[PDB]
């Protein structure tokens, strides 16, 4: 197996079990699920309403430190029933440890802002608002970042079709750049590529 | 592990001062570099003289499309969409249909020369080896009414030189 | 259903404010007419403000008339403001579009089954 | 500072607007169980008796008016 | 066959042709033609690069370019021979010091009249103008109603097209006005009496053509273009004074293009409002324009912000 | 009579042999355009000095992937720019688009956007077959401002 296949590492599968076995011990009012990715990272899975309340144990302790936030983003998923996600990423640099954080939501239930707590989270709450259409709730400003001032749809979910509903072109009738409706010189071919057979029989769903 | 730089401090002492105080005030200083180290203008100048000299390339340099022959030409392309699935762009298009004799080839084929992005990914997808990036930069018409290829601007453009091409192969093909 | 409301709380609150911004918008539609050097006649600027907030009429509910707004009450930023040039502005009323038939008889003479 | 003050003012612009009101300029127009318009309509009226005459109107008051007499009243209290 | 809608990149089955085309108004309505699907063969005569600010009108492959001279009877037997409609706008203002002016509205739009007759074009057209009438008047004015009668005689069906005074943006009409900065004012001649005609927006009698390009069921048959309400004033000639608060040309300079001390100052006052009974506008409708409200666009001068007119 | 077709051997030759080319950075392709005026191939000292401002340019060029944000700015560039102007596109973004063509914020091919008159062909086209785009270029003005006046 040695020689193509990646070499495995124990040790650091031990401790960030146990270093994360008791952040469910002694936040219980929130934290409602944790594991323990195979290649040696975690996920805890959160309630909403602990966001600004977590992160706060996390942003300062003696055993955790996590001062550094690297990566806020998103998944939006239909047939979750609750759209969207939020995934926190923070660094603690004393440890040399990844820790990720996980809380759902939808549109319309608003999230609270995590400003206060880093200031870091400043833009990538205003770009989340263009795209999905999270509403952040207290946010010293909101506003429009990545996205042109006409694009009323949100992209990045999964409703839109790829290309955008109005093509751009100028006409000198007049003076402006004006728009209108999409018409494309080439189809867009839509390829088929999932193929049968189910090669992977360790994450096989539930039998039903 | 570390360094530590501009951690440094000045002497103090009459010694040195004047050495900085003969410095700001007489010039010593920035007179050493720009008074000499631009010139060194003797130098011979470097410039390939363009519309005669021209300068290096490799064997696997990327470019104009072609499609090569056997000797006694069969259009060595067999239509079957490959260098049409892997294109990252979706230039391509393809539409086979069988030829009389029943050896199947092509009808349309047309490369869009906008749209490629050069990959070198649909010179290295087909299995018969036909369909293959030139190494030459002749471009640049003055109408995009124009840069769509059909088939038959493709051969010719590949009939051009094929001593060009058949050469570099053979350079190249014994490393992948 | 439980979650907590963003501003209103019940259609009060939440109708006396879109009452209350539309008169930032019908107290400055003409600054920026004579302000983008765009001629219009400046009653024109007064229908399309009363012509939208009459379109979206049938909403039942709060966080969906408190959503709306947040995008409503954003926009007097720019307009109020020069964020945009013209043409972000005029896209509004479509000059160039030609009409649709929205008639019957009139689509069964151009174009397959819409 | 007068009561043909503000009597004077008010009574001519509802009928100024080209909308609804024909001349129902009686002090008493109860607006929509009694002539009717959209609420929003309603809205803009209180505007141009503040920009005119100086005033603001910033509260609930713009939603009880409802009637030429409360707005002379609600002013004749306020200014005098 | 028309498929799809009419956006761009767009069928529409009609082809066309533009003779003409660079100045004032053909470019206007080749424009209109580049956006509801055409084929657009527009060809043109000296112009290597100043046809160029036209190109971005139809998508791609639309709008064809050729070379012509005009008395040459086969550059007009070379392009037409595939096309629909063909509709022309040739012809301008003063003599040529080349051109004698005499049948360039008599040969030209005959020698036009050739063979696109013959090759099988069809709902062929040409340009007349509200106030030409073979009666006496005027120098240029005339030789221009000679079309409407020596033309008409071929392509029994036309169409031929009477419209009044426009104003356009970049049209020179309005404009020989407020460019009058000048000893003063002078009005035609020194009198405020019968002015002004019929001064119809550039956009409705381009919004015509393309009403009438397939209309059906007007050939042969001619119409006249309504102005606004109603004839007007001197006051327009003030109006202008109101408001403004008071092509292969060379690399140097032009020697005369002049404001022509000649037909030029008695064209503008010929008037003569004529026969309503031409169907003439709202028939080929629906369009008719005023003034008052779009004469501030294509006026702007030296304070270019104040108006409160 | 043959002064006119005599002189134009002067006009059309010196706006052919001086150009004076704004630049737009903006992608990948902008590089592969400094490397222009960088010593190997000298672009500048070969007749065409680089960037000026808007103003005093004659021949604008276009690198780089053109959103939507971004056309509203363009055009109003372009008008400023004296009479005898040109525009010539290069990259593989600016023909149609490289990829991004079928996105939904990218212009699809800045030929829409302005009367487009060169064209070059791929990311970054080579530093090279820049050049003889533009060797193209002072070959196309062969043309004749003469016959316009003087024909008709
Ligand atoms: N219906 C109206 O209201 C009205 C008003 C004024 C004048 N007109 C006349 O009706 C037509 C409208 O013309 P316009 O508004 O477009 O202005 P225009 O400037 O006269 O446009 C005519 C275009 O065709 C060109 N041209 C001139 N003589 C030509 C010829 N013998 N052969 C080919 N091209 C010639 C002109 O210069 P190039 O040769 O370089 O192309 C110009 O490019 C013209 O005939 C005009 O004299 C009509
Ligand atoms: S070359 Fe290879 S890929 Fe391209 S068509 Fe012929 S076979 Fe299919
Ligand atoms: S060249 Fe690059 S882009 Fe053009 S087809 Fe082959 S791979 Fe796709
Ligand atoms: S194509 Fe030319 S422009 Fe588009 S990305 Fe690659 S380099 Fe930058």
């Amino acid at each position: 197996t040695r020689p193509t296949v990646r070499p495995r590492n124990d040790v650091a599968h031990k401790q960030l079990s146990a270093f994360g076995e008791y952040v469910a011990e002694i936040l219980p009012k929130y934290v409602q699920q944790v594991q323990v990715s195979c290649f040696n990272e975690l996920e805890i899975c959160i309630h909403p309403d602990g966001v600004i309340p977590v992160l706060t144990f996390l942003r300062d302790h003696s055993n955790a430190q996590f001062k550094s936030l690297a990566d806020l983003t998103a998944v939006d998923i239909p047939t979750r029933q609750n759209r969207f996600e939020i995934v926190y990423n923070l660094l603690s640099l004393r440890f040399n440890s990844r820790i990720r954080v996980k809380t759902y939501t939808d549109e319309l239930t608003p999230i609270e802002s995590s400003v206060p707590v880093y200031k870091a989270a400043n833009w990538y709450e205003r770009e989340i608002w263009d795209m999905f259409g999270v509403f952040f709730a207290n946010h010293p400003d909101l506003r429009r970042i990545l996205t042109d001032y006409g694009f009323e749809g949100h992209p990045f979910r999964k409703d839109f079709p790829l290309s955008g509903y109005v093509e751009l072109r100028y006409d000198d009738e007049v003076k402006r750049v004006v728009a209108e409706p999409v018409e494309l010189a080439q189809e867009f071919r839509k390829f088929d590529l999932n193929s049968p057979w189910e090669a992977f029989p360790a994450y096989r769903q539930p039998p039903e | 592990t570390y360094k530590y730089v501009n951690l440094r401090e000045p002497s103090m002492d009459m010694k040195s001062v004047t050495d900085r105080a003969a410095q700001t005030l007489l010039w010593t200083e920035l007179i050493r570099g720009l008074g000499m180290t631009l010139s060194y203008l003797f130098r011979e100048p470097a410039t390939i003289n363009y519309p005669f000299e021209k300068g290096p390339l490799s064997p696997r340099f990327r470019g104009e499309h072609a499609l090569r022959r056997y000797p006694s030409g069969e259009e060595r392309c067999i239509a079957c969409k490959l260098c049409e699935a892997v294109c990252p762009a979706q230039a391509i298009t393809i539409e086979a249909e069988p030829r009389a004799d029943g050896s199947r080839r092509t009808t349309r084929y047309d490369i869009d020369m906008t749209k490629c992005i050069y990959c070198g990914f649909c010179q290295e997808a087909c299995p018969v080896d036909a369909i293959v990036e030139g190494p030459n930069f002749e471009f640049s018409t003055e109408t995009h009414e124009e840069l769509l290829y059909n088939k038959e601007k493709l051969l010719n453009n590949g009939d051009k030189w094929e001593a060009e091409i058949a050469a570099n192969i053979q350079a190249d093909y014994l490393y992948r | 259903t439980s979650v907590k409301p963003i501003f209103s709380r019940d259609m009060n609150e939440a109708k006396r404010r879109v009452r209350e911004l539309y008169r930032a918008w019908y107290r400055e539609v003409p600054n920026t007419v004579h302000l983008f050097q765009l001629d219009i006649s400046v009653k024109q600027g007064r229908d399309k403000v009363r012509e939208m907030f009459k379109k979206n009429a049938h909403i039942t509910d709060p966080r969906v008339v408190d959503l709306l707004v947040i995008k409503g009450k954003m926009e007097l930023e720019e307009t109020i403001k020069v964020w945009k040039q013209r043409t972000h502005v005029m896209r509004f009323f479509h000059e160039t579009e030609a009409p649709r038939p929205k008639d019957f008889l009139s689509k069964f003479y151009v174009g397959h089954d819409p | 500072l007068t009561l043909e003050g503000i009597k004077d003012r008010v009574l001519y612009v509802l009928k100024l607007y080209d909308k609804i009101d024909p001349e129902k300029l009686s002090v008493n127009s109860h607006f929509m169980k009694d002539l009717g318009l959209d609420s929003l309509d309603q809205v803009e009226i209180i505007m141009a008796m503040e920009d005119e005459f100086g005033f603001e109107i910033p509260d609930i008051d713009a939603e009880k008016l409802m009637c030429p007499q409360e707005i002379v009243d609600y002013i004749a209290d306020k200014k005098d | 066959i028309p498929h799809g809608k009419g956006g761009r990149s767009s069928v529409s089955g009609i082809v066309a042709t533009v003779f003409g085309a660079t100045g004032f108004l053909g470019r206007y309505v080749v424009n209109h033609l580049g956006r509801m699907g055409s084929q657009v063969i527009v060809p043109h005569r000296c112009e290597p690069y100043d046809t160029m600010h036209l190109r971005p009108m139809g998508d791609l492959g639309q709008i064809i370019f050729m070379d012509w001279n005009g008395r040459d009877k086969d550059s007009i037997r070379r392009a037409v021979e595939h096309s629909s409609v063909v509709i022309n706008l040739v012809g301008r203002e003063w003599e040529t010091q080349n051109f004698d002016f005499e049948d360039v509205f008599v040969k030209i739009p005959q020698a036009i009249a050739q063979v696109s007759k013959e090759a099988g074009v069809e709902k062929f057209i040409h340009i007349s103008h509200l106030n030409a009438d073979i009666k006496s008047s005027s120098k240029y004015l005339r030789s221009k109603a000679v079309g409407e009668k020596e033309v008409r005689e071929t392509f029994p069906e036309a169409t031929i097209i009477k419209p009044a005074e426009i104003f356009g943006r970049e049209d020179r009409f309005l404009n020989y006005f407020a460019n009058i900065r000048w000893f003063g004012g002078v009005p035609l001649i020194s009198l405020g009496k019968k002015t002004v005609k019929q001064p119809v927006y550039i956009v409705d009698v381009t919004k015509g053509i393309i009403n009438a390009i397939k209309d059906p069921d007007a050939r042969g048959k001619t119409f006249a273009f309504v102005g606004p309400s109603r004839y007007l004033l001197f006051d327009l000639v003030q109006y202008v004074f109101a408001v403004a608060h008071r092509i292969g040309r060379l690399f140097e300079i032009s020697p005369f293009e002049p404001w022509t001390t000649r037909d030029k100052v008695e064209r503008i006052h010929t008037t003569d409002k004529i026969l309503p009974h031409l169907p003439g506008l709202e028939d080929l409708g629906v369009e008719a324009t005023p003034l008052e409200l779009k004469a501030i666009e294509v006026l702007r001068r030296h304070r270019t912000y104040r108006w409160l007119s | 009579e043959y002064v006119v077709a005599k002189l134009d051997d002067l006009i059309n030759w010196a706006r052919r042999s001086s150009l004076w080319p704004m630049t737009f950075g903006l992608a990948c392709c902008a590089v592969e355009m400094m490397h222009m005026a960088a010593p190997r191939y000298d672009m500048d000292r070969f007749g065409v000095v680089f960037r000026a401002s808007p103003r005093q340019s004659d021949v604008m060029i276009v690198a780089g992937t053109l959103t939507n944000k971004m056309a509203p700015a363009l055009r109003k560039v372009y008008d400023q720019m004296p009479e005898p102007r040109y525009v010539v596109s290069m990259g593989s973004c600016a023909n149609g688009g490289g990829y991004y063509h079928y996105s939904y914020s990218v212009v699809r091919g800045c030929d829409r956007i302005v009367p487009v008159d060169i064209y070059v062909p791929g990311c970054p086209p080579t530093a090279e077959a820049l050049l003889y785009g533009i060797l193209q270029l002072q070959k196309k003005i062969k043309r004749e401002k003469r016959l316009r006046i003087w024909y008709r």
